[PDB]
């Protein structure tokens, strides 16, 4: 481990292939798939929501401790998929360069400009060969000022992107094809029909029928733009309004 | 089942699964590669003798010494990388007159080698403080002085750690050179003797045969300074067989 | 065996904007005396300024950073006891190097109502009430003589706009900070 | 970069910090003002990194 | 007076041809009051950075900080040539402001450079 | 994963960090502790075992205090644990210097878990090969259970078990209606389980390291007294058989 | 023969959750010479067993005297046990200027166990390979403490560290039931027997190969060596 | 300025002496069997001075396997205090003790370090009044006896003692237990006596 | 900067501990505002500390020494700092502080029993340290000075009873010279049971 | 820890005792008696002064004198090289002895000992550093080597002048004067001026303090002795 590059195709970070290929960025992405849990986050009228599997598989463990989503700011939440200690350290940065921009530019951070700043340092970790990827992807939520809601996803090679809907984990090929198919229809989801549409897309890609405790669900709100967190009657609430349609 | 190949030595700061480190044994195999210095330590004084080895007739002696100065009562033997050699000759001079600054004083002939030591022991660990060595140094000294305590004669290796002695040879015969002052040696011998025992020694362990040109002597006593043997001090004492 | 010690208000003050806050029951209500001298640190927690401009709005711009940043991380309402550490921290810190005096007064779910004090030198003590600046002559033995111990919202503002009329008679912009909110309030 | 048009309390921080780095030494007394997606916004930027937002 | 001779033990060599002129007299009372606030600028801010870093995150944040910093200052241009600092202004946060270390007496023409090794072996700590 | 798996900055072809996975195994080399949760308190306990009688009683100490109010039960190398315990307590002092009263357990084992975290990032340092839990009592926060294992991962538990028989011990606690039970009661079930997931012939002679925090030392960290710690380990043994 | 991979740095983890660089470390401090530490209620000893190439050298200089309080017996790599050692003398020097008081021997123990951990764990570094058996006194009592190549340190009633020193620690797991009212004189035999455990049934203890330390509730860290010690062994009953 | 400071050193052929007068500056203090210093001075500089030189004395012995001797303590304390050059210490400081040939010694020093040794030596602001009677007094000959005054220890007591006696027409003249500090072969001998006031 | 004097605070020794008092007062100067403020820090069981000077650097170093405290408890190796170990202490960081200037203006008695041992010391900004059987720093310090010397001389061996009068009567006639209220007055006293402080007790003339 | 060390700052955040923008950090900046002691390289108003001397060259060695006795006037930097003293006697005294200490490790090196312009030269270089600063030096090299004798007056404020007479002090300007003198003067007679000059100081005082006899010098060629 002490220090060099590991020889090889696929086995270092600055080596690039035949090809042309970054092979330990994509295996970056493959870690994003340890932990076996989807997110999906949708973008509504006047709304964002990111819906995100919650498995505790242990009687012992405090169930009030895993979480996946965090709150960046006063305004903005995320959803945290991949490696659990990659992703809750990402929060921790992307928490201190958005209080950094508050003190230097006197007004809070729109979501894209954090998902710019977050997507640099992990361009800053592909390019260098002492810093390795973060095994994780954030997807942020908030409303801005005069855009309205916004979803973004950085990823670990750098890339960053806003969305109107968007998936990462286990199943974020089959939710971007069911979320697809729900844009094209029709969009303006008022704010119950984007935490329908997250929720029927979580619920129907892994073919699971949830329980208020399997399903965790962050709102923001141009009404209410602070980052929310739903308790589990208000879940319950959705999952049985859903089930009775 | 099978035999595989297995390596710890080709980086210091790595242990064989036996505890021990290769890098430094391969530095003290690199003072065997030097030439044979004895160095008897009596009551009378300490005396150092090398074997020269002057390689071209074209070449000054006076340049290729293998016994230093130190300071009016210490005197060095070296055998092994002269370049690493006189690093630490030059440690142990710059130390005396540090420690003569300071406190008025000559420093004891342990003071110089434990300096020396603290000088010789700082490898490995190079992106610490550098400008620092990276291997050891690949010679062994031998300190012989006068202070307070009397005649005293000290040897320290590629390890930077000394130990004080009464007879050693280091350099390329030392395992013979040792087994001779092992009975040659007596603890009450006169310095006489003792130049005696070690210009024998030399000639035994010598490609070549002693002429006044192609070893070299030097004695601490404790009312002289240290003394370097000229040309015909030398002949005289050869010529005592 | 004197103990002789640098005064910190008497080094250059030439002026003053005679800054007050009074501790009533649930809250407090700042007060102060086109521009505005109350700086709102949190939602709950704002300040008073006195010293130098400069080096002041320095100290509140880097507490207001560092308070925003540590409620994130904790996930909880600001305590006023920890922004009047940070206040504290920076004004002891940069002691020499600052004209900057501090009254932090908020309010905090565990702890209500709270006047902690920062003056020249850096020094936090909480008091039931705090004046500062070019006030302790005319305001000081006032409010030592009438405090009540135990006011309400409406009370306390206009305690303090009489503490900061006669400061005047020597506009009175005020804040009332409870747990329902700031209900800023302006006088003349 | 961030395809927006600036806010005046951007410009007010950057102004102010400026300032105060060089501590009164870089005489600039300014007023700034603008209008941004909040509404209209004056300041008043003095030598030693102290503003004031006012109507006038 | 700064006392500190280390004058006990004042045995330090220098270049003399290469000390230039150094006058140790004046070399305890800056020049301008703004002359170490200037020099030190990115030092002392990222030690403010690293001190509210350390106390309100841990202990680690100032440390991946600092590790960041020092990998990508390190795959950099040799001292005599000048260097973009392009993945250390990104990790500060420097790619989109401009200073007036970025426009005041330009570092990629310096007007005097030494030599090759010199410079080379003095990063390195040789002197 | 081999070829991917020399550094704790490469990943496998399937996204894995093997380095870190061989320090979770290496937290699996170590004697049991198990930490539970309950109605007032928290209770630890160590299956410590005797490596000599040689040795004072005491020493090699796997239950540390953090803080006035927090205890740490360690798994894995010990000197590891013993680096992370002081990082735990500077943690700790540093949050009380800076904001003036007790850091939240929530928030030191942010600390704690992100600084093993980082260590699981870089060529230049290997993961921590330790694992360990954190345990508190507040009067405003009640009882708090947190396990950090060498990945950096950190979640909050009503019965934590980290060590060699953290399965059989997991087993064994969840047994337990410890949300409905006082210290007592659980320091006894906390011998009986360390007593039943102790392997008596391949480990020898262990000796039992309760721990306790809660109401009954009034929020204060503190080793089981030796009366309480007999009747359990009395409990333990008849339990037995 | 599947470790080649995993045992040439001390920063790569075994697939079975070892580091080998330690274990290493440890064989090194195998590779000394017997050193033996034990404790009475009033006293804390230290013998070591010096080799000299059997002729014609001073012996090892095997004990080191830290503080007038803390004395220690290095086993291992001599380069290591001297930069132990200056970090330790530093360490008192700093706690008597600052403080006043001798530093407590345990709290100089955590702090080696803290600067030796961190070889093991960063690149570019090897563990250091010398074993301590630190003797010292301090408010406390007397104490006698190990310390490994893997930064690990424990609270000893007696122990023997070194090459051929299971024997050693045969001896004092048998007769330690006695070693606390034991005085001086024979606290120092009992030592000077474990020592000689550590030894062919030929050799025998001589004042050229036995060094002993002595701290304790009137004495300051002493060293007794090649003459010395003669009073030590003089009642020795034979093996 | 800081008056209270009267050090009289006297180095006999086998024995020194150090005496001071207690004033708040309690003084003396031992450095090894066979040196004293007496530090009169600021307060403050003076701990941190003794506390520099214990530590400067116990690396010496580590490093050196011996006890530094009185000599090597003054010159070390001689460039101890120029380190402190354009800051000096304001202390004026008397080594007194015993020489490797078992003589007596007493050292003197500036605030910069500069010493030279002395047959007897006045500290301080008395040090000035006293120092010419008890001068043409221990000398009672103009013989030179540069290193060592021809008394005997009790001679050399009462002279001492008789001196600060003689001090009443003089400054402060503390009459607070005399400080003496007596070196010889047998070791160090503390040995405070009251001037009678 | 003009310079203020201290507050006022008290110490003399006795046979079985040593007692100490300590006057509360912001300041003499533009900080008599901040008052209700006690000067005195319980460090651990046998030691206790009155300080007089600037409050800012008495909390500071009530912050560092109460975290040394802890540090030490949470070891539970068996010691903790004595008296003279926090007094030496306290030297060194105001003798440090004074030379590298970040000044540290705090004048301290530091009172404690160990082993059967009363100790009091002194230590100012400066690095001047000592012991005396009584002392006083702050305001009146020249005028309870002799006070204290002569009654000490009279008689070297006190009691509790006796002590805690003799410092009465010192703050009295610090009282009865100037006529800032000392309703503001702190005892605190070090024994074998431990350091225990009562609050402001009030002189009624 | 590693990650710490691996970084090698340092700096007052990465380590122990750290609480905002600073606190105790390790230690309240309280430290050791050193932690280097010397043998290695590592507000008291009323320093010392001094008072007249002389110094010829020669044409059998340079010739240095001083006004009599108790006090030092002439530095014996080696045996082989001299030195007087003006101003400062903690200022003569140091920076000699800093020059005598670079003049053995020379020695030491080179097998040769060193020359006195680069003596001279090396003490000028070592207190022309602090010039300015208030080091006050009136020193004089005298000595010889390979190129005869050699005198130089090296000074606190970057002088170092060469020179076959020098004289400094109060009786300098009556001790320059009654240097009425020639390059061949004998020895005896060389020994006769230099006692005649510090006389003609002293012909208006006597033996007393900086007073007695004429503490004459003499560097030869192998070393210098002392006359009387």
């Amino acid at each position: 481990m002490s220090r060099g590059s590991s020889a090889g195709f696929d086995r270092h970070i600055t080596i690039f292939s035949p090809e042309g290929r970054l092979y330990q960025v994509e295996y970056a992405f493959k870690a994003i798939n340890q932990g076996g849990l989807t997110s999906v986050a949708v973008r509504g009228k006047d709304c964002a929501v990111i819906v995100t599997q919650k498995k505790v598989p242990d009687k012992l463990l405090d169930s009030s401790t895993v979480t996946h989503l965090f709150k960046i700011t006063e305004n903005i939440g995320c959803v945290m998929t991949g490696m659990t200690a990659d992703s809750r350290s990402q929060v921790q940065r992307a928490r201190y360069e958005a209080a950094n921009w508050k003190y230097k530019y006197g007004y809070e951070i729109p979501v894209d400009m954090l998902c710019k700043r977050i997507a640099d340092i992990s361009q800053v970790y592909t390019q260098n060969a002492e810093m390795r990827p973060l095994g994780c992807c954030m997807i942020l939520i908030g409303i801005d000022e005069e855009q309205g809601p916004q979803v973004y996803k950085c990823d670990p090679a750098g890339y960053y992107c806003g969305f109107k809907a968007t998936a990462a984990g286990v199943k974020q090929t089959e939710s971007t094809s069911f979320l697809e198919k729900k844009v094209k229809k029709k969009f303006d989801w008022t704010f119950e029909q984007t935490v329908e549409t997250a929720i029927t897309c979580l619920s129907t890609v892994l073919s699971i029928d949830f329980k208020p405790s399997e399903i965790e669900v962050g709102v923001v709100t141009v009404e209410n733009p602070k980052f929310r967190i739903l308790t589990e009657a208000e879940i319950d609430a959705h999952l049985v309004a859903l089930a009775e349609r | 089942m099978f035999l595989t190949r297995s390596e710890y030595d080709r980086g210091v700061n790595t242990f064989s699964p036996e505890g021990r480190l290769f890098q430094v044994e391969y530095a003290i195999e690199a003072i065997k590669l030097g030439s044979t210095a004895i160095g008897i330590q009596t009551s009378e004084g300490v005396c150092l003798a090398v074997e020269k080895r002057i390689t071209s007739p074209l070449m000054e002696p006076s340049s290729i010494e293998k016994i230093v100065e130190i300071d009016a009562h210490i005197g060095c033997a070296m055998s092994g990388l002269i370049a690493d050699a006189k690093t630490l000759i030059d440690k142990a001079r710059v130390e005396t007159q540090n420690h003569w600054f300071t406190y008025n004083e000559t420093m004891t002939v342990e003071s110089v080698t434990q300096a020396v030591s603290n000088l010789a022991l700082q490898f490995g660990e190079e992106d610490a403080d550098p400008g620092a060595m990276s291997r050891p140094f690949g010679v062994a000294l031998l300190f012989g002085g006068v202070d307070e305590k009397g005649p005293q004669l000290f040897h320290m290796d590629p390890s930077g750690t000394f130990v004080q002695c009464d007879a050693r040879a280091i350099g390329s015969a030392s395992e013979g050179a040792q087994s001779s002052l092992q009975e040659v040696y007596h603890k009450s011998m006169t310095l006489k003797e003792a130049i005696k025992s070690s210009l024998i020694i030399l000639k035994q362990v010598m490609e070549e045969k002693l002429n006044a040109t192609n070893i070299e002597l030097a004695t601490v006593q404790p009312g002289q300074n240290f003394h370097m043997f000229t040309k015909e001090e030398l002949e005289e004492v050869i010529k005592d067989i | 065996p004197e103990a002789f010690t640098p005064d910190w208000e008497s080094r250059e003050v030439s002026t003053g904007t005679t800054i007050m806050a009074v501790q009533f029951d649930g809250g407090v209500v700042l007060g102060a005396d086109v521009t505005d001298k109350l700086t709102p640190i949190h939602d709950r927690i704002f300040c008073c300024r006195s010293g130098s401009a400069a080096d002041t709005q320095a100290v509140a711009d880097a507490v207001t950073y560092q308070l925003g940043f540590h409620s994130i991380e904790l996930n909880e309402p600001p305590l006023v006891h920890t922004a009047a550490s940070l206040f504290k921290e920076m004004c002891y810190r940069y002691r020499e190097d600052l004209m900057a005096g501090i009254i932090i007064a908020g309010w905090d779910p565990q702890e209500g109502g709270q006047v902690y004090s920062v003056p020249m030198g850096g020094m936090m003590v909480r008091q039931s009430f705090a004046i500062g600046g070019s006030g302790s002559s005319y305001i000081y033995g006032y409010v030592d003589a009438t405090y009540r111990e135990g006011m309400t919202k409406e009370e306390c503002l206009q305690f303090t706009a009489n503490a900061l009329a006669l400061a005047m008679e020597r506009v009175i912009r005020l804040a009332a900070i409870a747990e329902s909110g700031v209900e800023r309030q302006v006088l003349l | 970069s961030t395809g927006r048009l600036p806010r005046v309390v951007t410009a007010n921080r950057m102004l102010k910090q400026m300032l105060f780095r060089y501590q009164g030494y870089i005489g600039a007394a300014l007023v700034l003002g603008g209008v941004d997606v909040t509404g209209p916004h004056l300041y008043s930027i003095y030598p030693h990194g102290s503003t004031d937002k006012l109507p006038y | 007076p700064v006392t500190e001779l280390s004058a006990s033990g004042p045995f330090e060599s220098h270049d003399l041809l290469r000390k230039g002129f150094s006058c140790v007299k004046n070399e305890l009372l800056p020049s301008h009051p703004l002359e170490l606030s200037e020099k030190n600028f990115q030092l002392n801010q990222d030690k403010m950075n690293f001190s509210t870093l350390r106390n309100i995150q841990g202990l680690f944040a100032p440390l991946k900080l600092q590790m960041e910093f020092k990998a990508v200052q390190q795959v950099q241009r040799l001292p005599f040539l000048s260097s973009s600092n392009l993945s250390l202004d990104v990790l500060r946060g420097n790619d989109e402001t401009i200073g007036f270390e970025d426009i005041l007496n330009d570092p990629s023409q310096s007007e005097v450079m030494g030599e090759p090794h010199l410079m080379v072996e003095y990063k390195l700590g040789l002197l | 994963g081999t070829g991917y798996d020399l550094s704790a900055s490469t990943f496998s072809p399937d996204g894995r960090v093997f380095q870190v996975e061989y320090a979770m195994k290496a937290v699996e080399n170590s004697s049991t502790a198990i930490g539970i949760r309950c109605k007032d308190g928290v209770v630890f306990g160590v299956e410590k075992l005797v490596l000599s009688k040689l040795y004072e009683e005491g020493s090699n100490k796997r239950l540390f205090n953090v803080d006035r109010h927090v205890g740490m039960a360690v798994a894995g190398l010990l000197a590891d644990a013993r680096s992370l315990a002081d990082i735990a307590r500077e943690e700790a002092s540093n949050f009380r210097s800076n904001f003036g009263y007790n850091i939240p357990l929530k928030h030191l084992a942010d600390r704690v878990a992100m600084y093993v975290h980082a260590y699981t990032l870089y060529s230049a340092v290997r993961p921590f090969g330790c694992s360990f839990m954190l345990g508190s009592y507040s009067v405003n926060d009640g009882a708090q259970l947190y396990m950090i294992d060498p990945s950096g991962v950190s979640y909050g538990y009503w019965g934590c078990a980290i060590g060699k028989a953290r399965q059989a011990a997991k087993t064994e606690i969840e047994k337990l209606q410890m949300k409905e039970m006082t210290c007592r009661d659980i320091v006894k079930e906390v011998a009986k389980i360390i007593y039943i997931v102790h392997d008596e012939v391949k480990d020898k002679a262990f000796e039992l390291e309760l721990s306790w925090v809660g109401e009954l030392t009034n929020g204060r960290h503190e080793i089981v007294p030796k009366d309480i710690r007999e009747e359990a380990e009395k409990y333990a043994k008849e339990s037995l058989k | 023969m599947f470790r080649n991979q995993y045992d040439n740095d001390v920063t790569v983890w075994s697939p079975q959750g070892r580091i080998h660089q330690i274990e290493y470390a440890m064989e090194a401090v195998k590779q000394g010479s017997a050193t033996v530490g034990l404790k009475s209620k009033t006293h804390a000893v230290l013998v070591a067993l010096k080799r000299a190439q059997s002729e014609l050298a001073a012996h090892q200089k095997k004990i080191l005297h830290v503080d007038n309080h803390i004395g220690i017996s290095i086993a291992g790599l001599t380069a290591d046990a001297r930069l132990l050692c200056n970090f330790m003398r530093q360490e008192c020097l700093d706690s008597r200027f600052v403080f006043d008081r001798p530093l407590p021997v345990s709290r100089l123990v955590s702090l080696i166990g803290s600067k030796t951990q961190i070889p093991t764990q960063r690149y570019g570094r090897r563990p250091y390979g010398v074993g301590l058996l630190i003797a010292g006194y301090d408010d406390m009592g007397p104490h006698i403490f190990q310390t490994c190549p893997s930064a690990n340190y424990f609270d000893c009633r007696a122990m023997s560290i070194g090459a051929r020193s299971q024997s050693a620690r045969t001896y004092l797991e048998r007769h330690m039931s006695e070693f606390m009212e034991c005085n001086l004189n024979e606290l120092v035999k009992h030592g000077l027997r474990a020592l000689r455990e550590t030894l062919p049934a030929e050799q025998d203890l001589t004042t050229k190969n036995v060094s002993i330390g002595i701290v304790g509730k009137d004495l300051e860290f002493t060293i007794y060596d090649d003459d010395d010690v003669s009073p030590f062994l003089e009642g020795l009953e034979e093996r | 300025v800081f008056n209270g400071g009267t050090i009289l050193a006297i180095a006999g052929e086998d024995f020194a002496i150090v005496a001071s007068d207690t004033r708040d500056s309690p003084k003396c203090y031992k450095l090894t069997d066979k040196t004293v210093i007496g530090c009169s001075g600021f307060h403050g500089d003076c701990l941190t001075l003794t506390k520099i030189i214990e530590a400067r004395l116990k690396m010496y012995k580590h490093s050196n396997n011996k006890a530094m001797t009185t000599g090597a303590i003054a010159a070390m304390l001689s460039t101890i205090l120029y380190s402190r050059r354009f800051f000096p210490y304001y202390v004026y400081n008397i080594i007194g003790g015993l020489d490797e040939e078992g003589k007596g010694a007493v050292y003197s020093f500036d605030p910069v370090g500069s010493y030279q040794r002395d047959s007897f030596k006045a500290g301080g602001s008395a040090s000035a009044m006293l120092q010419p009677l008890l001068d043409n007094q221990v000398g009672f000959k103009n013989m030179q006896n540069v290193e060592h005054v021809p008394l005997s220890l009790d001679r050399a007591m009462r002279l001492v003692k008789d001196v600060f006696i003689s001090a009443a027409e003089r400054d402060v003249y503390t009459g607070d237990a005399l400080r003496i500090c007596i070196v010889t072969k047998e070791g160090i001998r503390e040995e405070t006596v009251s001037l009678r006031k | 900067n003009p310079m203020v004097t201290g507050t006022s605070v008290l110490g003399v020794k006795f046979e079985g501990g040593v007692v100490i008092a300590a006057d509360m007062l912001g300041s003499y100067g533009s900080l008599a505002r901040f008052r209700n403020i006690s000067r005195i820090m319980r460090v651990n069981n046998s030691t206790m500390l009155g300080a007089s000077g600037d409050y800012a650097d008495f909390q500071y170093l009530k912050q560092v020494l109460g975290q040394m405290v802890i540090d030490e408890e949470l070891l539970g190796d068996g010691h903790s700092y004595s008296p003279r170990a926090i007094h030496s202490w306290l030297t060194r960081a105001m003798y440090s502080r004074r030379s590298k200037m970040n000044p540290l203006w705090n004048t301290m008695v530091i009172g404690g029993y160990a082993d059967g041992e009363s100790f009091l010391g002194y230590v100012d900004m400066l690095g001047v340290a000592y012991e005396a059987p009584s002392l006083a720093t702050g305001y009146g310090a020249y005028l309870a000075q002799p006070l204290l010397r002569e009654v000490l001389e009279k008689q070297p061996v006190l009691s509790q009873t006796e002590a805690r009068d003799l410092v009465e009567r010192c703050m009295r006639v610090l009282y009865y010279r100037d006529a800032r209220s000392y309703n503001r007055f702190q005892i605190a006293t070090v024994t074998e049971k431990g350091v225990e402080i009562e609050g402001p007790l009030s002189t009624e003339t | 820890m590693a990650l710490a060390s691996v970084l090698e700052r340092p700096l007052p955040v990465n380590q122990r005792g750290f609480f905002g923008l600073g606190g105790r950090a390790d230690l309240l900046d309280l430290g050791p008696g050193s932690l280097s002691d010397g043998l290695s390289l590592a507000p008291g108003i009323e320093m010392l002064h001094g008072t007249t001397t002389l110094a010829f060259k020669f044409r059998h060695g340079v010739i240095v004198a001083a006004d009599s006795r108790t006090v030092k006037k002439v530095i014996e930097i080696n045996p082989y090289l001299l030195g007087t003293m003006a101003g400062g006697a903690a200022d003569c005294s140091f920076w000699e002895r800093l020059l005598a200490r670079q003049c053995r490790i020379y020695e030491l090196r080179n097998k040769e000992r060193i020359s006195v312009a680069a003596a001279s030269k090396l003490l000028a270089n070592m207190v022309y550093q602090y010039k300015g600063m208030g080091l006050s030096m009136g020193t004089m090299i005298c000595g010889w080597d390979k190129r005869g004798p050699g005198l130089y007056y090296v000074d606190s404020e970057g002088n170092r002048i060469s020179g076959a007479t020098f004289s400094v002090g109060s009786g300098s300007v009556y001790a320059y004067g009654v240097m009425d003198r020639g390059y061949s003067y004998d020895l005896e007679v060389e020994q006769a001026y230099d006692l005649a000059r510090r006389a003609i100081y002293q012909a208006t005082y006597r033996d007393a303090y900086s007073g007695g006899a004429v503490n004459l010098y003499h560097v030869r060629e192998d070393g210098w002795i002392r006359v009387s």
